[PDB]
RNA sequence: UUUUGUAUAAUGGGUCAGCGACUUAUAUUCUGUAGCAAGGUUAACCGAAUAGGGGAGCCGAAGGGAAACCGAGUCUUAACUGGGCGUUAAGUUGCAGGGUAUAGACCCGAAACCCGGUGAUCUAGCCAUGGGCAGGUUGAAGGUUGGGUAACACUAACUGGAGGACCGAACCGACUAAUGUUGAAAAAUUAGCGGAUGACUUGUGGCUGGGGGUGAAAGGCCAAUCAAACCGGGAGAUAGCUGGUUCUCCCCGAAAGCUAUUUAGGUAGCGCCUCGUGAAUUCAUCUCCGGGGGUAGAGCACUGUUUCGGCAAGGGGGUCACUUACCAACCCGAUGCAAACUGCGAAUACCGGAGAAUGUUAUCACGGGAGACACACGGCGGGUGCUAACGUCCGUCGUGAAGAGGGAAACAACCCAGACCGCCAGCUAAGGUCCCAAAGUCAUGGUUAAGUGGGAAACGAUGUGGGAAGGCCCAGACAGCCAGGAUGUUGGCUUAGAAGCAGCCAUCAUUUAAAGAAAGCGUAAUAGCUCACUGGUCGAGUCGGCCUGCGCGGAAGAUGUAACGGGGCUAAACCAUGCACCGAAGCUGCGGCAGCGACGCUUAUGCGUUGUUGGGUAGGGGAGCGUUCUGUAAGCCUG
RNA sequence: CACAGGUGGUCAGGUAGAGAAUACCAAGGCGCUUGAGAGAACUCGGGUGAAGGAACUAGGCAAAAUGGUGCCGUAACUUC
RNA sequence: GUUUAUUAAAAACACAGCACUGUGCAAACACGAAAGUGGACGUAUACGGUGUGACGCCUGCCCGGUGCCGGAAGGUUAAUUGAUGGGGUUAGCGCAAGCGAAGCUCUUGAUCGAAGCCCCGGUAAACGGCGGCCGUAACUAUAACGGUCCUAAGGUAGCGAAAUUCCUUGUCGGGUAAGUUCCGACCUGCACGAAUGGCGUAAUGAUGGCCAGGCUGUCUCCACCCGAGACUCAGUGAAAUUGAACUCGCUGUGAAGAUGCAGUGUACCCGCGGCAAGACGGAAAGACCCCGUGAACCUUUACUAUAGCUUGACACUGAACAUUGAGCCUUGAUGUGUAGGAUAGGUGGGAGGCUUUGAAGUGUGGACGCCAGUCUGCAUGGAGCCGACCUUGAAAUACCACCCUUUAAUGUUUGAUGUUCUAACGUUGACCCGUAAUCCGGGUUGCGGACAGUGUCUGGUGGGUAGUUUGACUGGGGCGGUCUCCUCCUAAAGAGUAACGGAGGAGCACGAAGGUUGGCUAAUCCUGGUCGGACAUCAGGAGGUUAGUGCAAUGGCAUAAGCCAGCUUGACUGCGAGCGUGACGGCGCGAGCAGGUGCGAAAGCAGGUCAUAGUGAUCCGGUGGUUCUGAAUGGAAGGGCCAUCGCUCAACGGAUAAAAGGUACUCCGGGGAUAACAGGCUGAUACCGCCCAAGAGUUCAUAUCGACGGCGGUGUUUGGCACCUCGAUGUCGGCUCAUCACAUCCUGGGGCUGAAGUAGGUCCCAAGGGUAUGGCUGUUCGCCAUUUAAAGUGGUACGCGAGCUGGGUUUAGAACGUCGUGAGACAGUUCGGUCCCUAUCUGCCGUGGGCGCUGGAGAACUGAGGGGGGCUGCUCCUAGUACGAGA
C-alpha cells in the first residue's frame, strides 16, 4: 500500500541529495577542503584505492594544503598522481609535506565556476522532483484500481510534496553554504 | 482487519433461583458448560439446560471433592 | 411557529373589517341509548302513503375439520395417558357519538404527466413581389500602341473598370466606458466603435406548429415565456414535505425507546398515556428467610506482560566437539502490570417465600381512542476523543422537555421547591444579613496584610503563623573585627608553561595553636592575593532538616474600568464555634371553588365537620357557552 | 403614459464643403406643460491646469493625443 | 462572414478547399398510417450523409476490441409440419383384480425450416489505440547496445514548461534599477503529435499576452472655472418596508455576535443638511450542500417495449420443363495395431457352392489409389484356386445374414436452384376517349411477370422513440468500507444494553465423526536410548489435563463430552406435562405417553453429533402418496391433505420475473435535522513564555546558546465539533477611511555583555508619536530593486461592497491536457462573462429650533470637563579630544 511507498520514495529522495553534496565535493573552491583528494583514483604498488589508505590530507591554511604521509618513498609516485588528474596542482616537493597549494579564486572563477555547482543543485532538484512524479504514479494507480479511498489518495499526493520539499530544501542550503566558498 | 459485528444475546443464566416454586418441565438454568450440575429430579438437556422432572422448590448445592455445583428439587 | 432549546440577530403577520380549513355518502366495528328477545329486522315494491302491506333476504341461538363428514362436540393419530379449537358467556334493529374502508375525505400549495385546441402581426428559415446603398479611393482581367526577340518570353505607357477590395454618411450591427438600475426605456442614452456592391439591407403578402418547427449550432428562436409554446380540458394529478387549523371550564397525562422497514425527519407491532369492563392483597416500600453471582478492590497459581538476584539448557563467539567477555528460556527467591488474566472477591442490584403498615388499584387481563419512535443538560459507571469540545456512543438517576416561585449578577437543563382561588398575617428551604437591597458594621478564638479574597501550573524565595525532634555553645558557640595562614615544595609531572593553575597523577608525607602539594581573584611562569583551618576578641544564643496553616513570584490581548454585579471592605476576607434574624407560589393561619372517599344529619341524597387531590406539551376523558336555521309559534315581546 | 425607444416610401434651397458629413442659414417648424431664488458638501456632464509624465491599474480603464489635401519619401517580411 | 434578442462576438459556427461514404433514377435520402411531395422538371463533372477547414511541407505504426463491407463449410436456431411415445374417456374380455378396439381428446415434439450469431476475410481522412521491467562503455554520469515480459502494435515527421507542465515563480538567456508575465533556449512531454489533423504561414482581427515613442488629472495631489441636480420658496405628489416602541454606550449574560438581559457608564426636549459602522438593514420560501423510495430533459453494451429496417411461412398466386444441396436407401461393396505362407468385420454359423442353369491368374479394355494395392461389366479362361491349415488378444472373399468406419445407384422422396409461358399483379414508356385537363378512370400497346409488392404470422436488428430503474448506514455527502449468522470484551457480579468500538469465526463436515455395551487416559520437563536435532518413536520419573473436542471463541468435560473396539440404525413415526426467548413471523428445552427398533446379563441408554454458527418467508410450480373435493350424472382434469423438490431473493423480514448513468441548461418540495464563509465550544496542533542543565562557548553550564526530558499562557495557525444563520449573515485581494492590543520596528529610560571606541548582542521598562516608493503575480504572501530613524506582530465578520473595485473565485459560451463508450467530469489549465437600494431607528460629522437655569434684558468671564498636538534626519562646535597598536 501506501505505507511501503512513502518510505521508499522518501529513502531515494535524502539519498538523492547526498550525491549532490558528493558531487559538489569534486570541485576546487578557494578553501582546503581535503575531501578533495579524499576521492581521487591513485596507483601504488600493486593496486588501486584512493590516498585514504596511506597519508593524512589536513591543511596548512586557507590556501593551502599539507600531505602527511607514512612512508618516503612513493613522494613522487602520488605527486604525479595528484598532479595528474584534471585537478590542476603543482604540489611542491619541499619534503615531508607534500604541499599543495590553493591558487585563489580568479573571478572566471567565483562566477562559471559557481555556475556549475547551482547547476549540479538544479539536475539534483529534478532527481527529487522525478522521485516525486513517480512516488504518487503508484499512489494514482492503485486508486484507480480501487485500493485506497479519494481521501487518501489526497492526503499521500500531499505529504510525497512534503517529501520533495524538505528533500530540496536539503539541496538548496548544502549548496547555499556552498556558494559562500567563493562569494 | 475490520471489526464490528457480533452475535445476538443467547439470554442465557438462572431461570429460576433458590427455593423458588416452579413445577415439574420448568427450566432453572441454560448454561453452556454444566457449570451447574443436575442434581435430585433435574435432568439436564442437550443443551446442557437443566429443567426439573417434579413438582418442587429449587436447591442450590455443592457435593462431592471437585466441588461442583448442583441443582436439586426439594420435593413438594 | 418550530425546536433539546428562541427576547432571540430563526418563521409569520403594516392595521382594521368581512371570508378562510376534521365534512358528505356508503359499508364496518366499539360505546352510549331505545325497542323487541332466542329471537331481531325487513329491502325493492305495493300503498288507500312517515301508516299499513311485503320476511326475498340479513344477523343470531354450533361448532370442529383443508374436506367428505361428524356434531356438543370435532379434529389430531393405529389409538391417545393426552393435546388444539368449541360447549359454560343474548342476541338484533334503530338513534347519537368514537374510530376505520372507499371516496378529494382538514385546508391551501409543486416542478410535472396526458388529451384537445389557438398561435410564424415578435422572432428563425424559406417563397413570390417592390424598394435602398451621399461622398471619396485603389486600378485585376481585357484592349491599343511603342520598346525588345530570329521568333517567343520580356518590358513601357495609355486605355479599361474587376473585387463577400479600401476610407466614409444614410442604412445594418453592437466591441468599450460612463450614465441610468423605484430608468426617459421590463435591455436605453452619450462618447468612441464593426459592416456599409454584399453569404448586404428593407417594405407587402406567403409557408413551415409543439416532442413539432426553425436554427452559418447558442439549446438559440417560435408574440416581453422555451432542456419542450400558449389556451381549455383529465384536475380537487400527487405532495411520507412546509405552513396553517377559529368558543369556554374541569380530570388524567405521555414519548423522543425496542424490534422491523428501498428504512433512517415516514410507517407498523411492542413499551409509555387515556377511557371502559373485569379480576385476586394483584402491585410497591421495608423486615426477616431461601438464592445465583465474578463487577469494585485485591492477587500473580493460571494466561500473558515486567525489573533485580541465584540457577541454568541452549543461543553468540574463540575450535580444528571447546571454551566462552557476551544476549540468555525453564525452575527458585524478591517486585510490579491486565477490558478480552483469576487460587480471591465485596457494596449495590436482581429473583423468590413470608409478613405489617401505608398507598384514592398503585397490579394484571381484555377492550374503545391515541400520541410518540429529532431529545437536552447535570450526577455517577464506562467505549470514543486528548479522562479536549455547549463533542460523540451506551448504562443509571435527576431536572428541562411538558413546571411557574426563591437562590446561582444576568444564566431551559445546577441548588431549594411542585403554583385550585383570594389575604397590606405567620414559620422556613436554598441562599443571605456595610450601602445599592429584606436581615448581625452579632458574640468568642485564630489566621492573612496579598485587595489574597475577587483566575492560572512546573518551579522559585531568610514572607508570616503552628507542631514535634535534632546539632553547636560561658572548657566562650553564631556572626562580625585582629591576626597568623607556614613548609616536604616547582610535586613528581606525555610536562614547549601550570607549582591550586583548562592540563598531569595521586592526595599520601613534614609541622605547630593552625594552614588543603589547595576553595578563586588568579600569572608569561613567579605571582599580588582572599579562602578553608586555627589563636584572640566579643559575650548568650545560634544552625538547618521534618511535619503544618495562610500568603508571595511564576501571571501578556485586542471598543471601556471589564477576572467580587457594583460601591466600597483590612474585615464587609479566611478558619473554627455560637445565637439571632431576612428569605419562596414550600409549611401554617383565615375565606372560597371543585374531584374522590369517610363519619354524622339525612334518601331521588342535599349536607355539616373531615380526610385527600387539583403545574402541564402530544394526547385521551367529562361538562358547558354563543351564533344561523326547524318545531313549540295564528304563542310571546315589539312604532 | 401627452413615454429621450421602434416605424416602410417621396421631396432635396443658400454659403463653405468631396459630400445626403459638418457649421451657419432659407422655406417652413419650434423652446421640449412645474416655475422662482440660491451659487455648500456630494453626484452628473464639461473647461483649464505649475513641475513630473503610467510612478495609476488586474489592465493606459478612462482621458490626452493623431486627424486635410498636394508633392517628396518609406524597412523586415510577402501568397508579389 | 455568423452567433448566445435581454451579462459570452471568441480561439466558437459558417466558409472555399480536402477526404470517406451512400445513391442508376419509381435514386439514396426526407415529410407523409396513405395518396402523394421534396430531392429535381436534376441524372454520378449529379444528389445525399459524415468528418476536415485557405494555402505550404505533410498526414507514420496498430484490424486484437466495437463497428461497418464480404463470405461459405458446418455448429446453433423462428413461425411452421406433427413422426413417435405417454394419458383421459369406453364398445367389448372379464367372478373382481384388472385389461383395453375404433373414435373423440390432453399431452410429447421426429422430420422440415431463412437471416442472425458462432466462425473466416477486409477496412482506421471508421470508433479508436500507439507498453513495462532488467542490465551494458578503459573514472563518474549517461547508455548508441543487450535481455526479458506484455501487447493489435508500442508515438515516425514535426512539435514541446505549450490555450496542453502537476512539482513550477522549472533552469539558462534577453529585456528592467528591480520581470510569478513576455521573448529565445533546454527537454526532466505528471498527461503534445499527424484530416475528433501535425508543424509553418503573407493578409485579415472591436481576438489573447509582452514591449516602446507620443500624449496626457490615470497617478504624485489635488486646484480653479462653466453648467444639470443637490439647498430654500410656491404648485402637484410617489416608493419599498412595517408584531409593537417611551428605538444610547461599555463589559458581561443568553438559542452561543444585545436599543430591549445583568451590572455600569453617559444623556435637557425637537428638528435641518450631510456620512453609511449597526439594526445579523430592504428585495427573492438559498442557486451551493444535503434530504424526498420528488420533476424534467440528456446519455448509454442499464431494463423493458416499440416505429423503422431486415429473415422466412401462409395468402393474394397461374401454366410448363429441368437441375441439384439431400435424411435414408433394395443391386452391394467400403478394410496395413504387435509377433503375418496378406490391405486380420464387432464376433459367429460351420464341414462344396458356384461347375454341369460358363469360372484360375499370368494382359489389365472401366480403375478406386497414400503412383503401396486391385474387384474382376463381356468374355479370353476349356473339369478345381483350395478352407479347421504348424503363426493368431480371434483363422479365410470356403457359401451366406442386418452392416460400429466408409461408400454407391432405383424409387422417387426431404425439400432448394434454373428456364419458359401469359392470364393475376406492377408500369413514375407511347397512343386513344371522357376532355380544349401533365389529376382520375376506361381503352389500345410495349415492358415486367407469378417476380415485385401488400396482409396475417415469424427470427433478428432496433437510444430512432418511449416508460422506468439505478438501496441504505455514514460524525454533511462522496470516496473507502459495511448490511444475515456465531464467540469473547466494552456490559457497571440476574436479563438486556450503543458507536465507521477492541478482537475472531460461520454459509459446513461426518452412515460414523451417529447409537449402545466394554475398555482406556493426556501436555510439558528431567534421565537413559540406533540413525534422532528444541520437539518423531521407546523406557522411567516428575507432572496432573496445561493435552484433546472435525472448526472461532467462551462456557464445559475424568462418571470424561477426550481415545479404542464389538454389535448396530433411536440420524425412529405419532404425541407432549411444563418451561425458555421473541412486537411478530418464529426459535429453543423437555420429562412423560403410544407404537415399533438397537445396545446391555441387568439396572438402563438411544427422538442424531460437548453445547452455542453451518441459513432464506410467502407466492408460483414439480414429484410421490391419499376418493377428501369433482360445476347435469359417471369418470376425468384442476383443487385440497400429508411427504418432499426448485433462491449467496447475502441490500440475507426477501419493493419487480425483469434495470446503469449525466445535468454547470436545469426544476420543485424541504432543512441551519446537514457541509462550505464568518461567529461559538475545544486548544490536540500552532505560536509566545517558563522549569531541569549533559553540552556548545579556548578555559567558564546560563554573554550568547542548549540535548534528554518537564510546566504554562494566548486564542493566533492546522484542526475537531455541528450550537447560531439555508422563507439568503455576499467570498479572496485592492481602494478609501480606520480602530484597539503589546508579545516594541523606530525614537525615549535602563540591566547584563564574550560592552576599549564606533557599532553589536540579550533582557527590563515604555503604546506618546512615527513606522516607504517600485518590478513581478488577482494575490494576501513572497522574492527582487532602492530608500528610511523604522519599514513592528496581532485583534477588529481573517475591520471596512445599503462606501468603490470586480483582477481571483462557482452559472450559462469555448478549448487544451486528462477521465469516460457517452451524456458529461477535474480540489487541472485556458479566452469571455449585468456588483441594485432616495436612510425610518442607532451611531457619527455639522448646524438650527424649544424650554430650563426662578423678574427681565445686554455684555464680559471663571474653567469643572472634553478634544487637538506629542514624529524624527543630517551638519556643526565640543573634538579629530576620551578610547584606541592603528583603523
Ligand atoms: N399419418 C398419421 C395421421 O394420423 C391421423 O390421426 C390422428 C389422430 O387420429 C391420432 O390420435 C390417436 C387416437 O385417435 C388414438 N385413440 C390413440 C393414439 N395414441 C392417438 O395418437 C395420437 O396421440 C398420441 C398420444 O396419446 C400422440 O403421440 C400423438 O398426438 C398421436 N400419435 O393421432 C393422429 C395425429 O396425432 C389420421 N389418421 C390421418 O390424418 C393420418 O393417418
Ligand atoms: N525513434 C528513434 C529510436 O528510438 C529508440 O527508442 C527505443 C529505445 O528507447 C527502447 O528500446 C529498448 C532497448 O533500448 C532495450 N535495450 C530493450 C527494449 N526491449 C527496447 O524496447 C523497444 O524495443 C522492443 C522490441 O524489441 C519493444 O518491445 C519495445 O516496445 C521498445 N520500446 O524503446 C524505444 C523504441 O520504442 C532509440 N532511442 C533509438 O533506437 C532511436 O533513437
Ligand atoms: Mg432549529
Ligand atoms: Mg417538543
Ligand atoms: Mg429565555
Ligand atoms: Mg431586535
Ligand atoms: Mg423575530
Ligand atoms: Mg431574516
Ligand atoms: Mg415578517
Ligand atoms: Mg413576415
Ligand atoms: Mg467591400
Ligand atoms: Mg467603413
Ligand atoms: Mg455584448
Ligand atoms: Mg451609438
Ligand atoms: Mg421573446
Ligand atoms: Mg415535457
Ligand atoms: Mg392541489
Ligand atoms: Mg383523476
Ligand atoms: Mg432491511
Ligand atoms: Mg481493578
Ligand atoms: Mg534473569
Ligand atoms: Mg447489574
Ligand atoms: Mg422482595
Ligand atoms: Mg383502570
Ligand atoms: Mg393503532
Ligand atoms: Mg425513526
Ligand atoms: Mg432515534
Ligand atoms: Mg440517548
Ligand atoms: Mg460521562
Ligand atoms: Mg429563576
Ligand atoms: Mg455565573
Ligand atoms: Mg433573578
Ligand atoms: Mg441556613
Ligand atoms: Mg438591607
Ligand atoms: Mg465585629
Ligand atoms: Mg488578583
Ligand atoms: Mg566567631
Ligand atoms: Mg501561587
Ligand atoms: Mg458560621
Ligand atoms: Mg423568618
Ligand atoms: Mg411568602
Ligand atoms: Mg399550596
Ligand atoms: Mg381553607
Ligand atoms: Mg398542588
Ligand atoms: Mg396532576
Ligand atoms: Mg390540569
Ligand atoms: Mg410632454
Ligand atoms: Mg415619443
Ligand atoms: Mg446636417
Ligand atoms: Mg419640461
Ligand atoms: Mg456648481
Ligand atoms: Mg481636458
Ligand atoms: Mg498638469
Ligand atoms: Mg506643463
Ligand atoms: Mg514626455
Ligand atoms: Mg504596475
Ligand atoms: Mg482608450
Ligand atoms: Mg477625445
Ligand atoms: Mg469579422
Ligand atoms: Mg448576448
Ligand atoms: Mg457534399
Ligand atoms: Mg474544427
Ligand atoms: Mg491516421
Ligand atoms: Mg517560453
Ligand atoms: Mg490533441
Ligand atoms: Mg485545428
Ligand atoms: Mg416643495
Ligand atoms: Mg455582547
Ligand atoms: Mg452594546
Ligand atoms: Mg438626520
Ligand atoms: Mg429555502
Ligand atoms: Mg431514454
Ligand atoms: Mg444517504
Ligand atoms: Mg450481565
Ligand atoms: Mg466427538
Ligand atoms: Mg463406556
Ligand atoms: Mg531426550
Ligand atoms: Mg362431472
Ligand atoms: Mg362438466
Ligand atoms: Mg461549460
Ligand atoms: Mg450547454
Ligand atoms: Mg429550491
Ligand atoms: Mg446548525
Ligand atoms: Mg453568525
Ligand atoms: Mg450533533
Ligand atoms: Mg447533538
Ligand atoms: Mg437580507
Ligand atoms: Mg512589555
Ligand atoms: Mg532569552
Ligand atoms: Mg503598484
Ligand atoms: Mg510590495
Ligand atoms: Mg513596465
Ligand atoms: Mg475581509
Ligand atoms: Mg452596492
Ligand atoms: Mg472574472
Ligand atoms: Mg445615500
Amino acid at each position: 500500500m501506501i505505507s511501503d511507498i512513502r518510505k521508499d520514495a522518501e529513502v531515494r529522495m535524502d539519498k538523492c541529495v547526498e550525491a549532490f553534496k558528493t558531487q559538489i565535493s569534486k570541485i576546487r573552491t578557494g578553501r582546503a577542503s581535503p575531501s578533495l583528494l579524499d576521492g581521487i583514483v591513485v596507483e601504488y604498488y600493486g593496486t588501486p584505492t584512493p590516498l585514504r589508505q596511506l597519508a593524512s590530507v589536513t591543511v596548512e591554511d586557507s590556501r593551502t594544503l599539507k600531505i602527511n604521509v607514512f612512508d618516503r618513498s612513493m613522494s613522487p609516485a602520488v605527486e604525479k598522481a595528484i598532479m595528474a588528474s584534471d585537478l590542476g596542482l603543482n604540489p611542491n616537493s619541499a619534503g615531508s609535506d607534500i604541499r599543495v597549494p590553493l591558487p585563489p579564486l580568479t573571478e572566471e572563477r567565483r562566477k562559471d565556476l559557481t555556475k556549475i555547482v547551482r547547476g549540479e543543485a538544479e539536475q539534483a532538484r529534478v532527481a527529487v522532483r522525478n522521485v516525486r512524479r513517480d512516488a504518487n504514479d503508484k499512489v494514482k494507480a492503485l486508486l484507480k484500481d480501487k485500493e485506497i479511498s479519494e481521501d487518501d489518495d489526497r492526503r499521500s499526493q500531499d505529504d510525497v510534496q512534503k517529501l520533495t520539499d524538505a528533500a530540496i530544501k536539503k539541496i538548496e542550503a548544502a549548496l547555499a553554504d556552498k556558494e559562500a566558498e567563493l562569494m | 482487519t475490520r471489526n464490528g459485528r457480533d452475535s445476538e444475546a443467547k439470554r442465557l443464566g438462572v431461570k429460576r433461583f433458590g427455593g423458588e416454586s416452579v413445577l415439574a418441565g420448568s427450566i432453572i438454568v441454560r448454561q453452556r458448560g454444566t457449570k451447574f450440575h443436575a442434581g435430585a429430579n433435574v435432568g439436564c438437556g442437550r443443551d446442557h439446560t437443566l429443567f426439573a422432572k417434579a413438582d418442587g422448590k429449587v436447591k442450590f448445592e455443592v457435593k462431592g471433592p471437585k466441588n461442583r455445583k448442583f441443582i436439586s428439587i426439594e420435593a413438594e
